[PDB]
């Protein structure tokens, strides 16, 4: 989770 | 003066003494006799009572009493009469109760607050829905995408009939069928340039469930910074379930305070940086249900929090990571930086 998420 | 016994209070025999309660409050009482008066003082709140009245029925010691009448009330297991009082709500009012709130002050904020669902595909569906059969009184929904079929694994709120048609319009015929005495707005926007994000309104918080650009984020936080607007992004990094930050103006940190999500999605060196460019665009999640509406649901719960100020939501100053392949949750640390480029002082 090192990188932004997707919804 | 009168008290009486929560509606969620339970009661088990367990291990060397007793269990009082459910849930986080939920209390071992290895004591026995303990264990015993407990019941016996929760006993005499069945219906309102006074201390006093309670204490002329309970036949234990006053000092007895007094000590299980204390604990009883520390854990919000007797409350007063008066925030208890038919009511579409009623089992959320038992969850207001058990922080040791009135459940009717905590409704009238729902009901006066604005919400705005800025993505209204597998996040938006499952945070929205939550908002509007818990009362929030407005909702706005922002997107400008059709449903298709690959939607309907996350996307609770559509059935096959409404391939095609545009979320929003489906989004909000399914809140009003399931909370008619609410308001739902849509506005058809996609935020493709930062300027676009002056058409979004102004409200209590805005839910951060859209994710195109993989910059979007970035602008939303600035502008929510800029226009002292509150917000919480949710969503998943593939089968990891994330929730946070919760932006509160002058209170939390930003998205940027921090810097432990990445954000350079490139390279200095131009030829490794096109090939980087093209598989990230390439990239779609592997979304799962079960990640999509974890990470849906405490969202929701921070909202409920945010705006009901009965307990703490969980985001604030928190970018928080539920794993689905393993037990595990973990919180990055977004609190205030002083120096924070975006937000400091
Ligand atoms: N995570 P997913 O299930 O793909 O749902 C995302 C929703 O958000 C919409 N969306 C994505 N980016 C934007 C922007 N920049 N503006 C407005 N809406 C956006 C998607 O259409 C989807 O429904
Ligand atoms: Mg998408
Ligand atoms: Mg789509
Ligand atoms: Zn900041």
């Amino acid at each position: 989770m090192r990188t932004g998420n997707a919804d | 003066m009168d008290y009486i016994l929560g509606r969620y209070v339970k009661i088990a025999r367990y291990g060397s003494g007793g269990l009082v309660g459910g849930g986080g409050k939920e209390q071992y009482v290895e004591n026995l006799v303990l264990w015993e008066n407990i019941i016996k003082t929760a006993y005499c709140f069945i219906t309102p009572s006074s201390y006093t009245a309670a204490l002329e029925t309970a036949n234990i010691p006053e000092k007895d009493f007094s000590n299980c009448f204390r604990f009883l009330k520390e854990n919000f297991f007797i409350i007063p009469s008066e925030y208890n009082n038919n009511n579409r709500y009623s089992r959320n009012f038992l969850h207001y109760q058990s922080y040791g709130a009135n459940p009717v002050l905590v409704q009238d904020k729902l009901k006066n607050a604005k919400v705005v669902i800025l993505g209204c595909g597998g996040i938006g569906n499952h945070v929205s829905v939550i908002l509007a059969t818990s009362g929030i009184g407005e909702i706005i929904l922002i997107d400008n995408d059709q449903i298709e079929n690959t939607n309907l694994t996350r996307q609770v709120l559509f059935s096959e009939d409404d391939v095609g048609k545009n979320k929003t319009e489906v989004i909000k015929r399914e809140l009003l069928k399931r909370n008619s005495e609410i308001s739902v707005s849509e506005i058809a926007l996609n935020i493709n340039d930062y300027t676009d994000l002056h058409k979004v309104p102004e409200a209590d918080i805005w839910v951060v469930s859209a994710d195109h650009p993989f910059n979007l984020i970035n602008w939303v936080n600035k502008y929510c910074v800029r226009a002292n607007q509150p917000y919480i992004n949710a969503g998943y990094v593939n089968d990891i379930a994330v929730f946070g930050p919760l932006y509160v103006p002058g209170k939390t940190g930003c998205y940027e305070c921090q810097k432990v999500v990445a954000d350079l999605y490139g390279a200095e060196k131009e030829n490794i940086d096109h090939k980087i460019k093209l598989i990230n665009s390439r990239f779609k999640p592997a979304t799962f249900a079960p990640v999509n509406n974890v990470a849906a649901a405490l969202c929701a719960a921070d909202v409920i929090k945010f705006i009901g100020k009965y307990s703490e939501p969980l985001s604030l100053n928190k970018r928080i990571g539920i794993w689905s392949d393993e037990i595990k949750i973990h919180s990055q640390n977004m609190g205030r930086s002083p120096v924070c480029s975006v937000c400091g002082n």
